[PDB]
RNA sequence: GGUUAAGCGACUAAGCGUACACGGUGGAUGCCCUGGCAGUCAGAGGCGAUGAAGGACGUGCUAAUCUGCGAUAAGCGUCGG
RNA sequence: CCCGGCGAGGGGAGUGAAAAAGAACCUGAAACCGUGUACGUACAAGCAGUGGGAGCACGCUUAGGCGUGUGACUGCGUACC
RNA sequence: GUGAAGAGGGAAACAACCCAGACCGCCAGCUAAGGUCCCAAAGUCAUGGUUAAGUGGGAAACGCGGAAGA
RNA sequence: CGAAGGUGUGCUGUGAGGCAUGCUGGAGGUAUCAGAAGUGCGAAUGCUGACAUAAGUAACGAUAAAGCGGGUGAAAAGCCCGCUCGCCGGAAGACCAAGGGUUCCUGUCCAACGUUAAUCGGGGCAGGGUGAGUCGACCCCUAAGGCGAGGCCGAAAGGCG
RNA sequence: GCCAGGCUGUCUCCACCCGAGACUCAGUGAAAUUGAACUCGCUGUGAAGAUGCAGUGUACCCGCGGCAAG
């Protein structure tokens, strides 16, 4: 079966967060976490907390064979923008979009 | 009374869009450029009604001259002899025939020059 | 010097398919503690080389 | 052009550098090992070697400039008396330097340097 | 079948475009009203120095708000449903 | 109950007609942002469309050269108010 | 007379030039102006000549020189 | 036993259009004939809500300057302790007037803020803290000035005193 | 406003060095402006400065540091 797990809200854009997720899309899981673990980055260590979780949940609802997961689909889009208001010269303000990104990774032994 | 016209202006939308579809991104998602593209490309499609008139019969003329050549003789020479002799044969009709037939278009030549001499 | 029309997601694409990071890919297992490190670094539990760091 | 120059900028005034530098070495040299970034390190070992190639030999006049140089009395008491006798059969590679990973905070190289020995 | 030589030749997509399935902020469209606008029939057409309209501060078993009330303070006394 | 940091967040079980109703909570559009599928694209120039057009994958036809997805090439084409 | 309010074909694009007033459709023929060496569809067709200069493909006054467009 | 709404497919008309149905929708819609429009949007430097654009570029807010070992913490360079370097030092020291009104301390915590990480903070929640005959206000007198019964003037308000 | 003496990189003529930006990495993260873009050079035309028209030449696709001639 495959076995779903996200996390909503995160505290960082979705562009930058797509360019470590791509990186472990299509590969084994101690392979990824390898890569996630020695990759510096705040979205290489959400993706590694969303993999656990999805490793986790496989683990625990599903049956058995850890090993022989992998990451089937892993996909991460943008989701509510907090506004804020910066002052700048000649007293006029600037309206800045804090992002928040949604990340998804869909694992499946088969 | 009042009445709220977003339900026309969106099936307006949609109708608009439906034939917008593999117009490069903006031009077909856009409404406002895939109606302009939507006008345009009916303008051109009716152009071309007849251009593929204009260009079919240029083909099948540039086919007949070839397979006269083929043969001996000239594109005006076999018409005229054709003409001359009575034969009313369509030019797609000779196009095909010299394509998929190659005794028929000697029988033709032959003919034609019989007519000519 | 402004932009006089838009720049196209496709252009945006393309301009950003450099941006794409790289897999270290290299991982050494120590000899003696038989954990996982990057190559001239040290182990989680401070060891190199079969030497035991202090570990801190 | 750094054609044939020597020594990392590390951006800084010139004092500023030489009191990291004076700071950094006694502080290795007062724990036997310090964690700190690799460029930082590798611009150490060249000004805390020659304290300990100094301290080789003991006099006064070693001892006087050892004090100006890291304007300390502890690094000083401590050189000439343990680390002097343990090297003294050692020419050179006083120092080693072994990279730990990043910092969580920059992502910067960073690396534990320490003597060779250490007494354990 | 092996060699030499000449001609032809797809299979690669770092990324991009097109069409389909699934998704993310989005609250538009549809449905509903303890909400407003406009008229009809009636009372009242004024409140108050025996202290008006409007406010500050307090009042629960209550830390804050709305509402009622004012040291008798989300109530009190007499007479009815 | 499990991962998660004692969290946020998520995955199970249960209530629930429905959790594709979870408090960011009826229906959930368009512009924008990704994944997987099928095609084209690293020697080709211009309102990026149109007619022709193979080729490339699937279903139908109980073969029938049919439709869908793309358009290598090619004639024409200097937006709207 | 055209455009303004007329599409289409020819001259390179071009509106004041030539033919020609688009109800729609057919992978039909003919023709007006313009062309028949290819690009790009059609004569490398004939008959009697002119040109030696690429004149054609830049222009008048004298006996090809005047005759020059960034 | 499935209506509006949203999204595809097929059929149909010369047209704005109309009918059948898969999918989410679980409660309203309305034939034919007649009457009124806040009756049909692609632009008016149009307004409101959301989103790409330049772009993950500038910038991260005086060149006084941070570093080392340990404690808490999952994460430590910005929290705490100890050591070293530097800056102001008729200031970047201390208290008051005006102004601000609990930002002051403790316990706890990362929902949002600090142009970054945060456990920290002038951030969220709960508790504590302000003790006057000698401080100042308050109170008595008072310049500039204001109010100003009687009074003068002015259509009324109202000006002067 | 002009002249006399020293003075100096104003200059002949610009060269090196010390710091902050400029460049890479880690984290946060705007604006001006934006009809749609698969946005080359030359000749002719063209509402009169042609990326887009007719003729011709060149050019594998996409990033990064600067010049601004448009």
């Amino acid at each position: 079966m495959e076995t779903i797990a996200k996390h909503r809200h995160a505290r960082s854009s979705a562009q930058k967060v797509r360019l470590v997720a791509d990186l472990i899309r299509g590969k084994k899981v101690s392979q990824a976490l390898d890569i996630l673990t020695y990759t510096n980055k705040k979205a290489a260590v959400l993706v590694k907390k969303v993999l656990e979780s999805a490793i986790a949940n496989a683990e625990h609802n599903d049956g058995a064979d850890i090993d022989d997961l992998k990451v089937t689909k892993i996909f991460v889009d943008e989701g509510p923008s907090m506004k804020r208001i910066m002052p700048r010269a000649k007293g006029r303000a600037d309206r800045i979009l804090k992002r928040t990104s949604h990340i998804t990774v869909v694992v499946s032994d088969r | 009374a009042r009445v709220k016209r977003g339900v026309i202006a969106r099936a307006r939308h949609k109708k608009i869009l439906k034939q917008a579809k593999g117009y490069y991104g903006a031009r077909s998602r856009v409404y406002r450029v895939a109606f302009q593209a939507v006008i345009k490309a009916g303008q051109y499609a009716y152009r071309d009604r007849r251009q593929r008139k204009r260009q079919f019969r240029q083909l099948w003329i540039a086919r007949i001259n070839a397979a006269a050549r083929q043969n001996g003789i000239s594109y005006s020479k076999f018409i005229n002899g054709l003409k001359k002799a009575s034969v009313e044969i369509d030019r797609k009709i000779l196009a095909d025939i010299a394509v998929f037939d190659k005794v028929a278009f000697t029988a033709l030549v032959e003919k034609a020059k019989a007519a000519l001499a | 010097a402004v932009q006089q029309n838009k720049p196209t997601r496709s252009k945006r694409g393309m301009r950003r398919s450099h941006d794409a990071l790289t897999a270290v890919t290299s991982l050494s297992v120590d000899k003696t503690s038989g954990e996982k490190h990057l190559r001239h670094h040290i182990t989680a539990d401070g060891y190199y080389r079969g030497r035991k760091v202090i570990a801190k | 052009m750094r054609h044939r120059k020597s020594g990392r900028q590390l951006n800084r005034n010139s004092s500023h550098r030489q009191a990291m530098f004076r700071n950094m070495a006694g502080s290795l040299v007062r724990h036997e090992i310090i964690k700190t970034t690799l460029p930082k390190a590798k611009e150490l070992r060249r000004v805390v070697e020659p304290l300990i190639t100094l301290a080789k030999t003991d006099s006064v006049a070693n001892r006087r400039l050892a004090f100006a140089r890291t304007r300390d009395n502890e690094i000083v008491a401590k050189l000439f008396n343990e680390l002097g006798p343990r090297f003294a059969s050692r020419a050179g590679g006083y120092t080693r330097i072994l990279k730990c990973g990043f910092r969580a905070g920059d992502n910067a190289p960073m690396a534990y340097i320490e003597l060779v020995d250490r007494s354990e």
